[PDB]
């Protein structure tokens, strides 16, 4: 099959792509996210303790 | 709704907190300083119907 070994050629460039730059920047971006509002949560425990 | 009302009660709590704080030392020298007053309030009575006796007698 040419046209799908072809395509598919082309969509392991593609995920290659993804996996090498982008998924690991948005990782780094939600893991931020998720740690600001652990950390907040974490400060209203702080609060109630005080 | 919820994470805003709730660092919103976070910074409404350190206000309480440091209110309360502030409260304490308040009613401390508040119940000291009256009983400073008390303190001296009586021991003069003492001394001034001391001088009603030592005049009488």
């Amino acid at each position: 099959m040419s046209t799908f070994i072809g395509q598919l050629f082309g969509f392991a460039v593609i995920v290659y792509l993804v996996w090498r730059f982008i998924v690991p920047l948005v990782g780094r971006l939600m893991s931020a996210r998720q740690d600001t509002v652990r950390q907040q949560l974490a400060d209203a425990a702080a609060a109630a303790d005080r | 709704r919820e994470r805003d009302a709730m660092v919103a009660k976070t910074l409404a709590d350190n206000k309480k907190s440091d209110e309360q704080f502030a409260a304490a030392q308040a009613d401390y020298d508040e119940a000291m300083t009256e009983a400073r007053v008390q303190a001296s309030s009586l021991r003069d009575n003492a001394r001034a119907d001391g001088r009603k006796v030592i005049e009488d007698a």
